[PDB]
């Protein structure tokens, strides 16, 4: 749509390859940085999807 | 005993699984359930099984798979002595599905578990398609 569909989302971080034929429906910090990032978001705190 | 479940954090943070029989029927779900630390359908009163507190879970989520269907072999209340029953199950998860394997066996007679030096071929119960991740397993019993 020319106003856009917001609708869709897609995962960007993953540190582990999953397997063929299956879902993934956590929604869960990921830790590429070395502190225990709660967080909202920043340095070293980034959205998952 | 009823049944087992099959998950990775088991606290309804992420989806797992539900297997569980009563007389005549079989339920099947994989759902974000919440398993309390005392699922159980066993402790009523002294000596008697009643079917309450069935439901050791507080997360209805959206369950994302439901099946009902026939049980296996049972019987009636329950009586202490002269066991003959031998249940044999095996579950193995891969690609995505779930498969279970079964077999039962009569007089077992011997009073010590010897767990005779017997042999039968398993068979296949049902594919499932599972396509969940599972890494622990705790069994649900009355
Ligand atoms: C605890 C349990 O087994 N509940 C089931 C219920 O989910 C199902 O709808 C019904 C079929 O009539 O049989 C019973």
């Amino acid at each position: 749509k020319v106003s856009g569909n917001y609708n869709y989302l897609y995962r960007l971080f993953r540190k582990s390859n999953l397997k063929p034929f299956e879902r993934d429906i956590s929604t869960e910090i990921y830790q590429a940085g070395n502190k225990p990032c709660n967080g909202v978001a920043g340095f070293n705190c980034y959205f998952p999807l | 005993i009823r049944g087992w479940i099959f998950g990775t954090t088991l606290d309804s943070k992420t989806q797992s699984l539900l297997i569980v029989n009563n007389a005549t029927n079989v339920v099947i779900k994989v759902c974000e359930f919440q398993f309390c630390n005392d699922p159980f359908l066993d402790h009523k009163n002294n000596k008697s099984w009643m079917e309450s507190e069935f439901r050791v879970y507080s997360s209805a989520n959206n369950c994302t798979f439901e099946y009902v269907s026939q049980p296996f072999l049972m019987d009636l209340e329950g009586k202490q002595g002269n066991f003959k029953n031998l249940r044999e199950f095996v579950f193995k998860n891969i690609d995505g599905y779930f498969k279970i394997y079964s077999k039962h066996t009569p007089i077992i007679v011997r009073e010590p578990e010897d767990l005779p030096q017997g042999f039968s071929a398993l068979e296949p119960l049902v594919d499932l398609p599972i396509g969940i991740n599972i890494t622990r397993f705790q069994t649900l019993l009355a």
